[PDB]
């Protein structure tokens, strides 16, 4: 099945840049946000958004730490039903461990394969 | 409001009751200012929203082009195409057509906002 | 007020607007306290004095025997000679006659004063 819901594992302008492309393609979008990003516009630009890094399921992760949590990102991808993740740039975009976790969850990693990265 | 649609709401400020019996709550909603007016029912303002309110359509309605306080009313029953009221911020609001005005909702040394209904033909 | 009749007037206190849209100015007049209520027209309370007001005459009128807040309303259209409302300060105001009540001016968790009109037969 072609990609129909993308979670952007990122924030700020790159997350918005990817939401725009996805929406233009008719693809659903999912944002993530740390508590510190509760007012960040990228989260209001996706079709739905979910907090990462805080809660009963943890300590509170730091502002940037929340976005580097492979476990949190995968949790929200499953929760939202995202079938692909775009890592944008920076953050987890060159983590083979992250690509591996995506592969394990059956979620498409939008970028090169894990072995390519290593 | 639904799953994945979380609003962040902050109470920034609450105004004094205004001359219309309305209190403005200045909210921040998802980071953006939103002003919401409600009647001050607590202080006896049930029956309140007060000032109409011009319809951009009709001809009929004399709507304020701008916010201010009215400085002079020049009319209360009909003529020409003539200064009807002035607004200080003085302008100088003219009748757009021939007619008989059948209502003057001002008033004034009254404060008004653009689109408030000033007079009706 | 006339030659040899000099009043001494002091503004002692001005209340917040109350639930009826009225402000109380507590004056001292010739050394004696006098409370005077006016509408808070400045905040949109033109149309205000609000609560009637029982006539000691008629039968007809259910007037509050005492000041308080109403705690329960037990009625809105007619019976017996029965608790109509209660007032907390709970009392316990009874119907004095047989009838059908045709108005309940309360209401309440409303504050009232002795003589306020509670209900009309
Ligand atoms: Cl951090």
């Amino acid at each position: 099945g072609p990609i129909s819901k993308i979670l952007v594992a990122n924030r700020s302008e790159i997350a918005i840049r990817v939401f725009r492309a996805a929406n233009e393609l008719g693809i659903k979008t999912v944002a993530i946000w740390a508590e510190e990003d509760k007012l960040a516009l990228h989260r209001f630009k996706a079709d739905e958004s979910y907090q990462v890094g805080r809660g009963p399921h943890l300590r509170d992760l730091g502002p940037i730490e929340s976005y580097l949590s492979i476990d949190e990102v995968i949790r929200v991808a499953k929760l939202s039903g995202a079938d692909a993740i775009h890592p944008g740039y920076g953050l987890l975009s060159e983590s083979p461990e992250f690509v591996d976790a995506c592969n394990k969850a059956g979620i498409i990693f939008i970028g090169p394969k894990a072995d390519t990265m290593r | 409001i639904e799953k994945g649609k979380t609003l962040v709401i902050v109470n920034q400020a609450v105004s004094a009751t205004d001359s219309q019996g309305m209190v403005t709550v200045f909210f921040e909603l998802n980071g953006q200012p939103r002003r919401i007016k409600v009647p001050d029912r607590a202080h006896g303002a049930t029956g309140a929203a007060v000032r109409r309110k011009a319809e951009p359509g009709n001809a009929a309605h004399v709507g304020a082009p701008m916010p201010g306080v009215i400085s002079r009313v020049f009319v209360s029953s009909g003529q020409a195409v003539d200064v009807l009221v002035s607004i200080e911020a003085e302008t100088a609001i003219h009748a757009e057509k021939d007619g008989t005005i059948a209502e003057v909702l001002v008033k004034a040394g009254d404060q008004i906002d653009a689109k408030d209904l000033l007079a009706v033909y």
